[PDB]
């Protein structure tokens, strides 16, 4: 009776969903058909899969997920790919025309004919769940239907359900690495839209992950499959407490109650440790003291942001494996003593710890090593203010000459949205500054 | 508390002294030709092990030995071949 | 009889210490074996992904 | 004498062990229609010609 | 020597211990035994009547 | 009281001490042999097994009462086959002493005095003759029905198939009587008054007396000549009279030798130190060992 | 006769209750299936204090387990000794608390507590002559610190004559387990000081210190911590279950321990505790027991006793021991450390004796003492609360459920006045 | 019953302490396990002097092992007889002194001595009637000198009435181990004069001379050297543990050896000493023992007593003997060598008799005397100190942690008065 429903919108969400859902299938022992292995013959079947999977009454399991996209290419791959018979046929919604990197296209003119279909499917899944903890969403901010539909769905969910917790794993554009040209335009438009509609947001830009794989996994030419495997591991550790018993359990609802000092301050960046290949795993002892220090390294963060340039407001970390309450306490005390890491003055108590017993699982054909301990750390800091400023500068550079705006204003949106969205972002930039100064 | 078998290498130690019976290549002269000497000494390894810090943390305990020995303390009981 | 009670009762503590020490010695042996277990698979997978990196 | 065959539990002598193959949690308690309910495990019979 | 055991006296669960069988009338050796008379001279159910006096209704 | 582990041994020891204390205090007509002759009536089938109720009833009849919990411990300890019934034979097997050596010495010599014809068995009337003679000076040898009239002083014992009592039971009955009485002097006085026989060793040389004697020997030597000497002096007597040059010392030679150096030890005292000094028990002691013990010994 | 019902909530409460019930079952010789298998008669006379009776001769504890989420309840049901609790004593919600005092005390616990109040009313009416209640919960958590405190309040106006006992795991800032812990801690303390009859503070730092420096075991676990807590719990009430030279129940303990009604916060400690590798050198004597009793590092709280003065103290001894030895040791330790005891009360130590030691041991003791040194914890919690409340960070989460800052201000003022009056008696002289 | 506790400081103290406990255990027949297996009952009557009773009837020594670095104590624990010492009696740090007096007395000793001070306070509390202390350490080391002498100051303040003994091994300048010897030797003496009831000076040169010349050992080792010290240590308190014709404890020796409180520096000797090849040819008698007792080559110090006057002396006799020869031997040696005895105290010799000789010997004698010839050892120490101090060599290490040159001036200043005090009480005549 602890169910979470995940939303995957856009190509970034769907390709993350493929890697995310192959891990859950292997973790809980489900074959690509939704059926348990034919031989099996153990008995005492444990229904820990109810968090993500649903029983059909006799036979297969159907995930509690929905996929949205306007281009039919990626969905048709899923419907033809390895897991064709896993997902329900009518929970894979596909459009006919792409958004074409335009926020207005997927928010005003063509996104209104699909949003009705998804809300019907969401209601059916939610009515099935009896202990729904909340929603998870996966979207790419620098995209058309990723930010268009993603903003529209979040707005609709706010009035349809309300107090239900919603978590957001957005993918912000890299500081210098870029695939498109108009990312800053729809980055702010989406961020302003989801500013008052999401509860917790996690930054998942790409350049940070590229650096991590090169530095740690000794991979000189990574691909998107490698990146989506790392992100899925973050999700698994994040929700591992709802299906595996531990010494100290944590819940989805006990994240937005501790990491959010104020309603407008809910942006945070994540870190994971140990992200290590077996080259260096054969040598390191990988103690709990060592892993908890490596989680605080700025080079190990999942977002292109330096915490050394700002203060820490709150940090939450989850341990899974064979950790002991002795060494978690001892190592945490050392972190507080360290001068290189500092907290804001009005927050003397600044941690939350969760302990789980299940060691992380390993995916065949994967890149990570098999370990006994792991930690996932979600911290809210003031240093996120720099990513908005750098993203703001590029927008102001284009918007001076009103470039590319005819591609937007002719698709149902008014000219005034650009100013107010920029206006809203400007207030937030030094809003993080006001909270970070001493009393 | 386990039975002692005849033939395998064993250790003989004195209880008031905790010193293992030993014999080395030390010459001695007597009417019965040339023979060596028998004494008591613990031929332990020279390398030291941080046992005290292990005890305070709680990793090892005193009765379990920590330092190896040299084969000069090894003795074997030999019995008759035929009944 | 008081002398007998002292000897009879202290013997319980003697057995008591042996049980704990023996089982604690057992636990470390199992846990150490699990550390050998991890590096067993990791050693194979190093020689594994080495060939995979050459292609593709 | 009569020495105990097994160690008795004491404030620091139980020592739970958690080195299992899989640490899975079973959902035995469920709240449906604002009514408490639990699974009927440890009670099932199998068959007979009765 | 050995760890700590939970179950004493080796009490096997009745789940696997034999099978249900016809003893449902174990208590009902005195179940149709009313007590208005009875428990005054006898403790077991009274025999079926063979004779009745006038006005037995 | 929390008879989890060793507690079974402690509580049953407490019960045994309490029973011994009770019986010794009353000291009178009650006897441990009286208890065993009560059980078999409740035993019925002579199986040797009794339930908790019958066991409690029998003990209460004797006049012994314990806690309600204390009865549980006895049953738990003495129900060896776990049939729910105590073993009174095992219970009476315990709480029974082996009798002191001095008491055994006195009981054996009385039996020897009675049995002057050395068969090891004594006719019942021969005993009863003595018990009646000591009780009065005017009983006279002859009686009308003397055998049956005087046999009531006896038959507290038991006789074998032949009809005579054995030495084994004669001691066995008296050691049973040795539980109601816990005073050695009172036991000896009772036996001697009953049997008209009062013969026993006066005493035995104690460790304190031996230490005093040996300290007297070692101190007397030091007064002679000087510190480095007196070893030659001690060896000189052996040189003067040890003709066979074997190097062994005898009790007669040691006595005479100690007579020479103004030390007249009593024969009983000299025997005690002689016996303590040697452990081979052939009556001969090496002179080197003797001089070592006398001179070069750190402890008194 | 004078039975007590056990009610508990929260994750920590559920775990502590599970360990305590396992310890009690072992002590009374109850198998996991619930059938009595004791060997002595003394283990059956007073079983009615903690265990009820059902058909077939089995015993079920009068325990009530409550939580807004069934996670820990589900975890504890499948464990050993989990079949003793009847299914009707399990009450659970559907949403959860989220480490929020407001959610656990006003919007969810308030609407859910009707069923558990019905259950506790049924148990209290079923018992012959109730002696009191006892609580195990955590102040730093949401559902525990809210629902348990509200239930304490309600049962307090409903039964104004029965005794109250609590076992509160007060948070320590060294283990900042929850960033919103000061609000919950101060609100729970403000609620608790108004109704709770006895309070015993337990700190994870103190438990870690015990398990690391005394027991010397390499891998501490919450199992061991809960075992320590459960041993401390059973020590205080052993005398209520077993005979002894001097009998003392919870009412007598309170009578001989609490000087003033607002001063009802204590620290507990259990002896003897020794390592496996060092047990062969120590002895088993009452002087050794009492010298380990008063050791500062042996306490189960962060408060250090030699920084303050022992107002009152009480000891509950288990095993066969001598009144001479125990009271002479008490008098000697009282005389030699006159600076550590307040002056205007002579003989501020109570002695209690029980003849039944814990299984596998020959002597034991439990120490409960009211010392003025606990104000350090209150001062630290209050200073963190006021520092974090000056900016009123995280306050919107609590305000969203209709709460007002006037209650926060009143709770802080009550805590400050408690600290002031509690410090005043430290310097008080005759 | 008048038991004494043992404190072992420094690397030398650990090595001296190891061999000393081996001899005492041998003298009482104690196995390394801890179970008594003696031959006579007298070996058990006074076992409480050095050993505490534990579970199972085993005995544990009441000795505290102290050092900043555990490297030295690490080797002794693993070797033979490493099992007697209770693990709670070992205290160690993480850095080490490194032959720096101030570092082991101001920086590291200050923050570490709290632990050891608590342990020794517990030991002195456990004993019914403490008789005195004894300390074995080195004045040429860092941990032995600095933290070792500081603990003497603290316990002196807490226990101002009990007697204290120190077996100080002041290193000699003929061959030296530490180049900073004069500094930490001088400062220790300044702190030791006003707190130590007695001083027992031991020199390495005398130990080497005895082995080569008296024992004729071609390859002596520290094991042999430690045994000679250990043999004398047990002989000092032999009469306290065993019966005898005349009884004398440590306090009685203090009364008859110290005319003025500042004159408490003794020098020791032990007799008899012979090689294996000469045991048969030598007859042991009282005239033979007293001849070797007063021989200058026998004494434990490099200072020659023939260059001064014996202020007082004391002789302890072990073994059964009469009293007339002992009384007259002390009288005759006093008359014939009257030039070596100061006049204003008549009959300045103390005699005691114990009737339990050491194992392997029939008679033994321990000699302790107060002679003015000990001032010569102070003279050369001051000679080396001022030669190094005038250039301020190695001074940056001492003054790098708050020590000031003002301390050095008084340390040497106090030494001059002691040297002058001995000289004035060497030529004065009635
Ligand atoms: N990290 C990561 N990012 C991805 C992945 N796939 C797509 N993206 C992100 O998606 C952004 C562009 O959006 P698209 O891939 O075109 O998909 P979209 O978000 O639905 O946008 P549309 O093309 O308008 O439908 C790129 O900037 C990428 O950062 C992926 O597999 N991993
Ligand atoms: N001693 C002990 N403390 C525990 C245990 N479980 C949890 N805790 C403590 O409880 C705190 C968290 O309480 P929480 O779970 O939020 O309480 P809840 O909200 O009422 O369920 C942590 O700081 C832990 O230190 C346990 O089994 N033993
Ligand atoms: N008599 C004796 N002296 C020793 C022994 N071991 C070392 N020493 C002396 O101790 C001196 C060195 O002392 P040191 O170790 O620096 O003292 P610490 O710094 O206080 O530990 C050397 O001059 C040695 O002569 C021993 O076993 N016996
Ligand atoms: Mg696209």
């Amino acid at each position: 009776m602890r169910e979470v429903i995940s939303i995957h919108v856009g190509q970034g969400g769907i390709q993350v969903g493929n890697a995310c859902w192959e891990l859950f299938c292997l973790e809980h022992g489900i074959q690509p058909d939704g059926q348990m292995p034919s031989d099996r013959t153990i008995g005492g079947g444990d229904d820990a899969f109810n968090t993500f999977f649903s029983e059909t009454g006799a036979g297969k399991h159907v995930p509690r997920a929905v996929f949205l996209d306007l281009e039919p290419t990626v969905i048709d791959e899923v419907r033809t790919g390895t897991y064709r018979q896993l997902f329900h046929p009518e929970q894979l919604i596909s459009g006919k025309e792409d958004a074409a990197n335009n926020f207005a296209r997927g928010h005003y003119t063509i996104g209104k004919e699909i949003v009705d279909l998804c809300l019907d499917r969401i209601r059916k899944l939610a009515d099935n769940c009896t202990g729904l903890q909340g929603f998870l969403v996966f979207n790419s901010v620098g995209g058309g239907t990723g930010s268009g539909l993603g903003s529209l769905l979040l707005e609709r969910l706010s009035v349809d359900y309300g107090k239900k917790s919603k978590l957001g794993f957005t993918i912000y554009p890299s500081p210098q690495v870029s695939t498109a040209v108009v990312e800053p335009y729809n980055s702010i438009l989406s961020t302003h839209s989801l500013l008052e509609h999401t509860d917790v947001a996690v930054m998942l830009d790409n350049e940070a992950i590229y650096d991590i794989c090169r530095r740690n996994l000794d991979i000189e030419r990574p691909t998107y499959t490698n990146l989506n495997r790392l992100i899925a591991q973050v999700i698994s550790s994040l929700t591992a407490s709802l299906r595996f018993d531990g010494a100290l359990n944590v819940d989805i609802t006990e994240f937005q109650t501790n990491l959010v000092p104020y309603p407008r301050i809910h942006f945070m960046l994540s870190s994971y440790a140990p992200i290590i290949s077996a080259e260096k795993a054969y040598h390191e002892q990988l103690s709990v003291a060592e892993i908890t220090n490596s989680a605080f390294e700025p080079a190990n963060m999942m977002a292109k942001c330096d915490p050394r340039h700002g203060k820490y407001m709150a940090c939450s970390m989850m341990y899974r494996g064979d950790v002991v309450p002795k060494d978690v306490n001892a190592s945490i005390a050392t972190i507080k003593t360290k001068r290189t890491i500092q907290f804001v003055d009005w927050c003397p108590t600044g941690f939350k710890v969760g302990i789980n017993y299940q060691p992380p699982t390993v995916v065949p054909g994967g890149d990570l090593a098999k370990v006994m301990r792991a930690v996932c750390m979600i911290s809210n800091s003031t240093a996120i203010a720099e990513v908005f400023s750098r993203l703001d500068h590029k927008f102001d550079l284009m918007y001076a000459k009103r470039a590319f705006v005819h591609w937007y204003v002719g698709e149902g949106m008014e000219e005034g949205e650009f100013s107010e969205a920029r206006e809203d972002l400007a207030a937030l930039e030094k809003d993080y500054e006001e909270v970070g100064i001493e009393t | 508390g386990q039975p002692v078998r005849s033939g395998e290498p064993v250790l003989i130690k004195h209880i008031p002294t905790c010193q293992w019976l030993a014999t080395d290549n030390v010459q001695y002269n007597n009417e019965f030709g040339q023979e060596f000497e028998v004494f008591c000494n613990s031929y332990q390894c020279h390398n030291k092990t941080q046992n005290l810090i292990a005890e305070k943390v709680g990793r090892k305990t005193i009765e379990t030995p920590m330092r190896n020995q040299t084969n000069q303390n090894t003795f074997r009981i030999v019995t008759a071949l035929y009944p | 009889r008081d002398e007998d009670k002292a000897f009879s009762n202290q013997t319980e503590h003697n057995r008591f210490m042996l049980i704990n020490l023996e089982r604690q010695k057992n636990r470390q042996h199992r846990q150490r074996m699990d550390e050998i277990k991890e590096f067993n698979l990791l050693a194979a997978k190093e020689q594994k992904i080495k060939l995979k990196h050459m292609y593709d | 004498y009569n020495l105990p065959k097994t160690v008795p539990l004491l404030p620091g002598h139980c020592f739970p062990d958690h080195l299992k193959e899989s640490h899975h949690k079973t959902q035995q308690f469920t709240l449906v229609n604002n009514v408490h309910c639990e699974k009927t495990n440890y009670i099932e019979e199998k068959n007979d010609p009765y | 020597q050995y760890a700590y055991d939970f179950n004493p006296a080796k009490t096997q669960s009745l789940q696997s211990r034999p099978i249900e069988h016809n003893k449902f009338s174990a208590w009902t050796g005195d179940q149709l035994y009313r007590t208005s008379y009875g428990t005054h001279w006898t403790s077991k159910p009274q025999e079926p009547k063979t004779h009745v006096p006038p006005g037995y209704a | 009281m929390s008879l989890y582990g060793v507690g079974l041994n402690v509580q049953v020891d407490r019960i045994k001490t309490e029973f011994r204390l009770y019986v010794s205090k009353q000291k009178g007509g009650l006897n441990v042999r009286n208890l065993r002759r009560i059980f078999e009536q409740l035993d019925y089938q002579q199986n040797g097994q009794l339930n908790l109720d019958d066991f409690k009833a029998g003990l209460n009849k004797f006049g012994f009462f314990l806690k309600n919990v204390d009865y549980q411990c006895l049953l738990k300890y003495f129900d060896v086959e776990q049939n729910g019934n105590v073993n009174y034979l095992a219970f009476l097997s315990c709480i029974s002493q082996t009798l002191n050596q001095r008491r055994a010495n006195f009981v054996l010599k009385v039996f020897d005095s009675i049995d002057s014809e050395q068969k090891g068995a004594v006719h019942p009337f021969s005993l009863a003759e003595r018990l009646e003679v000591v009780k009065n000076k005017d009983y006279q040898i002859g009686s009308k029905t003397r055998e049956q009239l005087v046999g009531e002083y006896v038959a507290q014992f038991h006789k074998n198939q032949d009809g005579l009592i054995t030495r084994d039971e004669f001691v066995s009955y008296y050691e049973d009587l040795g539980l109601g009485i816990s005073s050695d002097q009172h036991f000896i006085e009772i036996l001697q008054t009953q049997w008209g026989i009062k013969e026993d060793d006066d005493l035995a040389i104690t460790k304190e007396e031996v230490k005093g004697i040996v300290k007297t020997i070692r101190q007397k030597l030091i007064q002679k000549t000087k510190g480095a000497n007196d070893e030659f002096l001690l060896r000189k007597l052996f040189k003067e009279f040890d003709i066979s040059n074997s190097g062994f010392l005898t009790l007669d030679e040691m006595n005479a030798m100690l007579i020479k150096l103004e030390i007249p030890i009593q024969k009983r005292y000299l025997n005690a130190v002689f016996s303590q000094l040697d452990r081979n028990h052939s009556g001969v002691i090496e002179f080197e060992e003797f001089v070592y013990y006398i001179v070069n010994d750190p402890y008194p | 006769m004078r039975e007590i019902v056990h009610i508990q909530g929260g994750q920590c409460g559920n775990q502590i209750g599970a360990k305590f019930w396992e310890v009690i079952s072992d002590e009374h010789g109850i198998d996991p299936t619930g059938t009595y298998h004791g060997d002595s008669d003394l283990q059956l006379e007073r079983i009615n204090v903690y265990y009820n009776e059902a058909t077939g001769g089995r015993y079920v504890p009068r325990a009530i387990l409550m939580d807004l989420e069934p996670g820990t309840m589900d975890s504890v049901r499948a464990g050993p000794f989990g079949q003793l609790f009847r299914p009707d004593n399990f009450v659970f919600g559907q949403t959860g608390a989220g480490n929020n005092w407001a959610k656990g005390h006003y919007t969810e616990g308030a609407e859910l507590i009707d069923s558990v109040l019905d259950v506790v009313r049924k148990e209290a009416e079923g018992c012959d002559c109730l002696q009191g209640f006892q609580i195990t919960h955590s102040l730093g958590g949401g559902t525990g610190s809210g629902m348990g405190t509200l239930l304490i309040s309600k049962v307090r106006e409903e039964y104004p004559d029965r005794i109250m006992e609590t076992f509160s795991v007060v948070p320590s800032p060294k283990v900042s387990d929850t960033v919103v812990e000061p609000y919950n801690a101060t609100l729970s303390v403000h609620q608790l000081v108004e109704n709770a009859d006895e309070c015993m503070v337990i700190d994870n730092e103190a438990l870690y210190d015990i398990c690391f420096r005394t027991l010397k075991l390499t891998t501490p676990t919450y199992g061991d911590l809960n075992h320590l807590v459960s041993a401390a719990m059973s020590g205080v009430t052993c005398c209520l279950r077993f005979p002894g030279q001097l009998n003392s129940d919870l009412r007598k303990l309170a009578v001989n321990l609490i000087p003033f009604p607002r001063l009802h916060f204590f620290m507990i400690g259990f002896a003897p505790l020794t390592s496996r590798g060092s047990q062969q050198y120590r002895a088993l004597t009452v002087p050794e027991l009492t010298q380990q009793m008063f050791d500062a590092k042996n306490m189960m709280c962060a408060a250090d006793p030699r920084h303050g003065r022992y107002l009152t103290a009480s000891a509950l001894f288990r095993g066969r021991m001598s009144t001479k030895e125990v009271d002479e040791q008490m008098l000697n330790v009282q005389n030699k450390n006159s600076s550590y005891f307040v002056e205007w009360i002579p003989n501020n130590i109570k002695s209690s004796i029980c003849d039944i030691p814990p299984k596998g041991l020959k002597m034991a003791v439990t120490f409960v003492g009211n010392s003025t040194a606990i104000q350090e914890m209150f001062k630290r919690v209050a200073e963190q609360f006021t520092a974090m409340f000056r900016r009123k960070a995280f306050l919107h989460w609590y305000t969203g459920e209709g709460m007002d800052e006037m209650e926060f201000t009143e709770a802080e003022s009550n805590m400050n006045d408690l600290v002031s009056e509690y410090q005043q008696y430290q310097d008080a002289t005759a």
